[PDB]
DNA sequence: GTATTGACTTAAAGTCTAACCTATAGGATACTTACCAGGGACACGGCG
RNA sequence: AGCGAG
């Protein structure tokens, strides 16, 4: 907004709550672009439903246009009718099949999970990359 | 000792603040806007992708097959595999060539990862924000002028 | 090495505004009811455009008296004195 | 020596025994040997008739034979052959396509079972040729394979010195060509160990228990030292097949250990040439070091197990402190450290070399496709046509011809640009060494480098080093390494005989010096004769028995520093700076041979193959501006055709123009038409002028430089630019570019010049922003803005729904219309896919010397004009010629660069002429100089070879006769100092000044090139921060230096105003340009773009970055 | 133990210490050098792009 | 320049924040009882189905 | 000049029908494990 | 990749 309340910039972890959060939708298909049209496909990394439209001011299709309709989503493509700079500025998110592990707090020597979890290097290596079984929980 | 006191800057690190030490163990990955990982029709109708779309979309390949390997049911050694792929997507889509040979592309060189954006003299701190080129600029050589 | 082809160029933008202000100027100079046809005819006002039909329900005047007048508009403002205040905008 | 040469007379006091061999010889030689040519067959049988077999031939004798994994079949490849070329040279340059000629195998299959054999040739795929000037054509550019200077397999021996316990510790090396590192290093503990492809170190015992041997064995052979019964003892391996088993636990680890896996392993790994080829050098290296097969030929790359015995046995010796040690069946060798940088271990990968070697990766990868397919081939259903794909081939020739490091653009500034362009040895590439990986000690000079490799011609930037020049004698050995010639001096008496040595050859011998006295018998006729040993050092000498001489001076620099007249008289690094600013002096108009210069200047000139030699003797029949039709001494006559303000790669003028009258008879390699940067055939990079070195009115301040307006009336510093502009109508989405005059919204004043067709016609003045060809590219439906309507309504036009993307002038250029060279798709002209008309447009500009161009002499002495004054402003002499040049007597000096006055001084010697008074024999100062130099007419051209010229002596003399101008007056006195007259004031300046004249060259940095502003523009893609560069419209980076500076400036204010609005701010920026326009306060900065991409980056690192409020 | 605190920070820690039961935590001067007094910095922007 | 474009494409067009469509928020709920306000213009059917 | 009506033609839909893309499935001899730097600092495994 | 200034 303004560079006078700025006070603060603080950095922490993203829980995936904090990344679902963000996000104003969800890539689930591996996809750019039309080959033929040229055009940002559905639900791809380019979407235009999740990111905001490439043209200011339209639905996909083209329904709805023009300031007038500011803030509205047409009801048959989805794309928010707003300026198409927001495309620079919305996140998705991906929601993983399986948990990951961050490599910043796993490779980063020293490994700050393996600190925190007191398993060496070499072991957390192995559990995360499925070389080696570990035990969770004993009666 | 000396070991019980390095672990004591992390463990305690997550005691301070109220953090969780979750935030480790991903369960989605954030998705960068479109626009800062572009798709430009170049002159010659040559598209250029941005090397992020690729990674992209080795992580979303991969997570799409371990759903639908899950989904089948698959026996443990596929379901395995595809989940060890899927954490090196995720791996490589941070930093590339950390951890084994860096993922390559076309002409084989490494794909430029979600990290390299932001370390070295070609980095983003350094080469586009404490150093920035700008508009009402000129260069020109210099002839010494003495009646000045 | 790529250049935004769909950036404000700055030039084009102040030649934008000083484009809408001055025909706002020479749009002010002729007559109100003249202005305000040809305004709601290329939706200047509020960014809607319509046609003779509309204009002549909201002044509650036939459609042609709305067609006639915008005719009269044109003429005026083609008039050479109200078009080098215009024209290099073009 | 050349038939039709100038007559310039020469100070040498030296006979060359040897001609300056063909300068191009390092290309072209090395390309016939690839190809196999008749010249090269018969110049190799010359020397070695043996065994010649060219490139593709041994491409192809070690692909051939090839079988299956059963070996039912087989694959063979023989007599390579080549077609004519598919276009002339000129043509090929014109139309943008490769000089090429198909390439033609007979292949060979055998299927081993039933018998049959299946032939016939292959086509491999269009081979690119080499031109006969050195260089080849790819895309219609010119492009030059550059030497690469590389380490030579082999064995290599190294000493250091361990701190923990300051003990001599060795170690060997040795490097294969695409094998696996053996370093038998030797820690401080007495124990030799091996180092199996970087793989945690084992005891030698292990691996000779591996080869099989007995301990028995091994204390037999490896048994004199204490180290190796050290470890023999302490190795604890008991067992040949304990060895194999912990060798192949530690090579292979996390497969099962076996029998087969763990011999055949090793086998493999070295002894098969699959995976170990040393290549002929390598071999050949390695037997000579070790003197295990010196007599036999060279076959069979790969290792045997004797190699690695005989390297672990002479690294011992070497750790004991042997001297000399025997193999059984070997000539003794000196046992000896080897270091890496000697001339003896870096050999030369000539363009022959690379392109073999691509060739070889090529066929490997065919070979491959060829293997995996045979599996699924019909028996009997298969021949070598069907069987064999060329596609990898042919797509490594041209990866590599285009975007390898080692296939530069040509560099023609001039035809020494050109010239030293090939010639040029770079240390870095693929497979050699790197900018940021090459340490310090490569970059350095080695004692091996003399005659070998230029000191001094070097790139100046952060290439110092690793790029140089081959001299002059140079020579390739057929093995890569680089020969020089030497006289053979035998009993003291120096003979003709030129053996060529190379560097280890040359460190046997105790090779003298080239300007060592000879009594005219042969013999030396003065003890203490100046030498050479094999260290490097020059020292005192043993009178008598030396065995080697120089074969003349100057042999041990480059063709660019041997055209430096007193070289011998600037230090290194002003001389190293002449020889990289005379490549890069651009092509005047008219080019005059310099009055002070060399014998280079001819043969560099004859040798660039820029300048027209006559093929064959005869009779000129016919000479005009365009071409030379010549009547030989037999029936046939010959046409060249001269090439006429052509443009060369780098912009500058390629014009040619004939030097010999209509009835003129030529002798076979005269010169006929001289060149760009040619006078009579003789090279001319510059103009000689007429210099004073005083200081004058701070206007020649720090290396500026004033030149008179007469330089600029006259037009004698002027340079013909040329530059080429390409646009291209397309096929696009909504259709296709059309190319006429049509443009959209713009009037009929614009659209004047350009032709009924569109582009602009021959002879039209541009300035920057016309229109050259006029394009207009489909817009598709778009919404024009309600204004823009209304405008449209009130002016009456239409949208036209075309845009325009019409070529144009680009910011800052001028010039006529030389050409244009359309190419289009209905006429059938060879396009890319998807475009239907190229045009290019030629537009010429003649430069004018300016303030702010670089000038230059020959000897480092480098300057932007600061001033161009009027010449009556000018000082003058006596006589009242104002002078042309002024240099300023403050750089002289200290940059220890003294020839250039040398050389001026004999500049004005050789312009006024002179006559040594020998009426009472000769003066004591002239008795050795040659005869005829006692006398020389006004604007005598004259030549001072590189490190044998005029004496300081012999220079003072001349100055001193120096036969007057017109009447009885001579200008400068015996000090070179000439009393000038002030060209403002008038007055004469208190005291003599230096003048002379100068021959100054036109540098290629013009400030019309230099110049560039920016107010705004395009910006940058992902980042505002507009894009750099004067090509766009590029702002200038401020830095974080800058930034710094500003800092400690305390200007907070004027920092965030450049990094916020001039730069990123997207808001800000239109509302700044706003407020400037119209009169208002420029607005308050906002967040910069930049910092909301980091903040992006960092979100999708994961990272929750958030900007509290407060 | 071991960390390394500005020596600011640690007297205002002492003076807020003293007091509510006196545990004065002893250190030591120590002489880092340019590199790792710059990354020891409390912005991690700076650091960062340090 | 290799002059790129990101299709799509620029729309100066005056900002107006005070004469704009009426708009009717339409709540959605999820399986996660999660729901999602989706602001719709009135003048079209509220669909039965978002994916949120 | 400014108030109208009665025709008189026209582009933009709005819609039905047809072809040309698009998501998807399948294919039965037998084939079963791929492919040259240094210089400093910190951390991990061995050995005493 | 070559190249310029320090
Ligand atoms: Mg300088
Ligand atoms: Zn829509």
């Amino acid at each position: 907004l303004d560079v006078n309340f700025f006070d603060e910039l603080r950095i922490g972890l993203a829980t995936a709550e904090d990344i679902r959060q963000w996000s104003y939708g969800e890539v689930k298909k591996p996809e750019t672009i039309n080959y033929r049209t040229l055009k940002p496909e559905k639900d791809g990394l380019f979407c235009e439903k999740i990111f905001g439209p490439t043209r200011d001011w339209e639905c996909y299709c083209g329904k709805y246009k023009r300031v007038r309709f500011k803030g509205i989503i047409c009801e048959r493509c989805g794309v928010e009718v707003t300026r198409a700079k927001v495309r620079r500025e919305r996140m998705g998110h991906i929601e993983l099949a399986a948990p990951v592990t961050h490599i910043w707090y796993f490779k980063g020597v020293p490994s700050r999970l393996g600190y925190l979890l007191d398993l060496a290097p070499k072991d957390l290596e192995k559990i995360i990359y499925f070389a080696a079984y570990v035990i969770t929980s004993v009666d | 000792k000396l070991r019980a006191l390095k672990r004591l800057k992390v463990v305690a690190a997550f005691q301070q603040s109220g953090n969780s030490p979750m935030g480790m163990v991903l369960d989605a990955v954030p998705v960068i806007p479109p626009e800062l990982r572009p798709m430009v029709q170049l002159d010659g109708g040559r598209f250029a992708t941005s090397d992020l779309n690729d990674l992209y979309r080795r992580v979303i390949n991969r997570n799409n097959r371990l759903k639908r390997l899950i989904d089948l049911g698959a026996p443990e050694i596929i379901v395995n595999n595809e989940k060890r792929m899927l954490q090196e997507s995720v791996d490589a889509l941070f930093d590339n060539g950390r951890r084994g040979r860096p993922v390559t592309g076309p002409g084989n060189r490494p794909l430029k990862s979600l990290s390299d954006l932001l370390k070295g003299k070609q980095g983003r701190f350094r080469q586009n924000l404490l150093g920035k080129r700008v508009d009402y600029s000129g260069r020109s050589v210099i002839v010494v002028g003495p009646q000045l | 090495f790529i250049e935004d082809s769909e950036a404000v160029v700055a030039v084009d933008a102040v030649s934008f505004t000083l484009l809408q202000d001055q025909l706002q100027s020479v749009l002010d100079t002729l007559s109100e009811r003249e202005a305000g046809v040809v305004r709601l005819r290329f939706g200047l006002t509020d960014g809607q455009p319509r046609t003779l039909d509309e204009i002549g329900q909201v002044y509650g005047v036939t459609r042609e008296r709305i067609r006639q007048i915008e005719s009269k508009t044109m003429s005026k403002l083609r008039h050479p004195s109200r078009s080098q205040v215009l024209r290099d905008y073009l | 020596s050349v038939p039709g040469a100038p007559n310039r007379v020469s100070f040498a006091k030296l006979r060359e025994p040897l001609e300056v061999p063909g300068l191009l010889d390092v290309q072209t030689d090395s390309f016939e040997w690839l190809i196999g040519s008749p010249r090269w067959r018969e110049s190799a049988a010359e020397r070695g008739d043996v065994n010649p077999v060219g490139g593709l031939e041994e491409v192809l004798y070690e692909l051939s034979p090839i079988e299956d994994f059963s070996g039912s079949m087989s694959l063979s490849f023989s007599d390579p052959r080549f077609d004519d070329v598919k276009a002339p040279v000129d043509e090929c340059k014109d139309k943008d396509m490769t000089y090429a000629a198909p390439l033609f195998v007979t292949a060979e299959f055998i299927n081993n079972n039933t018998g049959e054999i299946k032939s016939q040739t292959v086509f491999m795929g269009d081979f690119p040729m080499m031109t006969e000037k050195g260089t080849f054509i790819i895309n219609g550019t010119e492009r030059v394979v550059v030497s690469q200077l590389v380490r030579s397999p082999g064995v290599y021996f190294d000493e250091t010195i361990d701190k923990s316990t300051d003990k001599t510790l060795h170690s060997v090396k040795v490097i294969p060509s695409r094998g696996a590192w053996l370093e038998f290093d030797v820690d401080k503990r007495d124990t030799v160990g091996v180092r199996i492809d970087r793989k945690r170190r084992q005891p030698v015992t292990v691996l000779l228990k591996a080869l099989g041997w007995t301990s028995e064995q091994i204390v037999e052979r490896f048994g004199f030292s204490e180290i190796m019964r050290s470890t023999l003892e302490k190795d604890n391996t008991v067992g040949t097949d304990e060895a194999l088993l912990d060798i192949y636990r530690k090579l292979r680890p996390g497969e099962p250990p076996t029998k087969e896996s763990a011999q055949t392993l090793l086998e493999n790994l070295f002894f098969k040439e699959k995976r170990y080829d040393l290549a002929r050098v390598g071999r050949y290296k390695v037997n000579k070091k070790l003197g295990l097969h010196v007599g036999e030929p060279i076959t069979s790359s790969t290792l045997t197990e004797e190699d690695v015995v005989a390297t672990i046995e002479y690294l011992v010796r070497l750790h004991e402190g042997q001297t000399t040690m025997t193999v059984p069946g070997g000539v003794e060798v000196p046992v000896e450290t080897d270091d890496i940088d000697h001339f003896g271990n870096r050999r030369l990968r000539t363009v022959g070399e690379l392109i073999q070697n691509q060739i070889r990766v090529g066929m490997s990868r065919m070979e491959r496709v060829v293997r995996e397919r045979m599996t699924t081939q019909d028996v009997e259903a298969i021949t070598p046509q069907t069987l064999i794909n060329i596609r990898p081939v042919v797509a490594a020739i041209k990866e590599f011809f285009g975007t390898s490091q080692l296939s530069q653009f040509m560099d023609q500034n001039n035809p020494l640009s050109g010239l030293t362009h090939k010639r040029r040895l770079s240390a870095l590439g693929p497979g050699g060494l790197s900018r940021e990986r090459a340490g310090l000690e490569v970059r350095d000079v080695h004692p091996s480098h003399y005659g070998r490799m230029c000191p001094i011609e070097t790139p100046e930037g952060p290439n110092i080093g690793l790029i140089g020049s081959l001299s002059v004698y140079a020579r390739v050995n057929p093995f890569g390494f680089i020969e020089t010639p030497y006289r053979k001096v035998v009993d003291g008496v120096v003979s003709d005989e030129i053996v060529y040595l190379t560097a280890d050859e040359e460190d046997r011998h105790v090779v003298a010096q080239a300007n060592s006295p000879i009594d005219a018998d042969g013999r030396f006729v003065e003890p203490r004769v100046l030498v050479r040993r094999k260290a490097g050092e020059v020292e005192y000498v043993p009178s008598s028995e030396v065995d080697y001489m120089d074969v003349s001076p100057r042999q041990m620099v480059s063709v660019a520093t041997a055209m430096i007249p007193f070289l011998e008289h600037d230090d290194a690094n002003r001389a190293l700076m002449g020889a990289n600013m005379q490549r890069q002096a651009v092509p005047l108009v008219r080019s005059e041979a310099p009055l002070v210069g060399t014998g280079m200047e001819l043969r560099a000139a004859i040798d660039a193959g820029d300048v027209v030699v006559a093929e064959e003797s005869g009779v000129i029949e016919e000479v005009s501006a365009d071409y030379i039709t010549v009547m030989h001494d037999n029936g046939t006559r010959r046409t060249y055709r001269m090439r006429k303000f052509a443009r060369s790669n780098h912009g500058t003028c390629a014009n040619q123009c004939p030097i010999v009258d209509a009835g003129d008879r030529v002798e076979a390699g005269q010169v006929i038409a001289d060149g760009p940067c040619t006078d009579d055939g003789e090279m001319a990079l510059g103009k000689n002028l007429l210099v004073a070195i005083m200081p004058w009115e701070g206007h020649n301040y720090e290396d500026a430089i004033i030149l008179s307006n007469r330089l600029v009336e006259e037009d004698v510093l002027t340079s013909i630019h040329i530059e080429e502009h390409e646009i291209d109508a397309r096929d696009t989405k909504l259709g296709a570019e059309e190319i006429t005059r049509d443009i959209p919204n713009i009037s009929d004043e614009v659209l004047a010049d350009l032709d009924e067709r569109g582009i602009v016609r021959i002879g039209a003045e541009v300035r920057d922003g016309d229109i050259l060809v006029g394009k207009v590219t489909p817009k598709g439906e778009t919404e024009l803005t309600p204004e823009e309507r209304l405008l449209r309504a009130i002016f009456g036009e239409k949208a036209r729904e075309v845009r325009d993307t019409s070529l144009k002038v680009p910011h800052g250029e001028s010039g006529k219309v030389i050409g244009i060279r359309v190419f289009s798709r209905e006429d059938e002209d060879e396009l890319p896919a998807g475009v239907n008309e190229l045009v290019r447009v030629y537009v010429a500009q003649k430069r004018k010397i300016s303030d702010g161009d670089k000038l230059a002499g020959r000897h480092g002495n480098k300057g932007v004009i600061g001033k161009i004054l009027p010449v009556e402003d000018m000082p003058f002499l006596a006589d009242g010629t104002p002078v042309d040049i002024i240099l300023n007597t403050h750089g002289v000096p200290r940059r220890m660069n003294i020839g250039q006055i040398l050389e001026t001084h004999l500049g004005w010697c050789a312009h006024s002429g002179w006559k040594v008074d020998a009426a009472k024999g000769v003066p004591d100062w002239a008795a050795r100089l040659p005869d005829e130099l006692l006398e020389a007419q006004p604007n005598a051209i004259v030549s001072t070879p590189v490190f044998d010229g005029a004496q300081e002596a012999e220079l003072q003399g001349l100055l001193s006769c120096t036969l007057p101008n017109r009447d009885g007056d001579v200008l400068v006195d015996a000090d070179g100092k000439a009393m000038l007259f002030d060209g403002r004031s008038g007055e004469p300046f208190p005291y003599p000044v230096t003048v002379g004249y100068m021959y100054i060259m036109k540098l290629h940095h013009l400030v019309d090139d230099k110049i560039h502003a920016r107010s705004t523009g395009p910006y940058s893609m992902i980042t505002q921060q507009p894009l750099g560069g004067k090509a766009q419209f590029g702002g200038q980076r401020f830095g974080e230096m800058e930034c710094w500076a500003m800092q400690a400036y305390g200007a907070a204010y004027t920092l965030q105003e450049l990094l916020t609005i001039k730069s990123d701010d997207t808001v800000g920026r239109v509302k700044v340009y706003e407020a400037i326009v119209k009169g208002e306060n420029i607005p308050e900065p906002g967040i910069p773009e930049s910092f909301k991409v980091l903040l992006k980056e960092l979100q999708s690192l994961c990272l929750n970055v958030e900007v509290l409020s407060s | 133990p071991g960390s390394l605190i500005d020596r600011a920070e640690f007297e205002a820690e002492n003076r807020r210490v003293v007091a509510e039961g006196g545990e004065p935590a002893a250190g030591r001067p120590v002489l880092m050098g340019i590199t790792k007094a710059s990354l020891a910095t409390d912005s991690w922007l700076s650091a960062a792009s340090f | 320049v290799l002059r790129g474009s990101r299709l799509g494409a620029v729309s100066y067009e005056t900002d107006r924040n005070h004469d704009l469509a009426p708009r009717q928020i339409a709540r959605y709920r999820t399986d996660n009882g999660e729901e999602f306000e989706v602001p719709f213009a009135d003048d079209a059917e509220i669909p039965g189905t978002w994916l949120c």
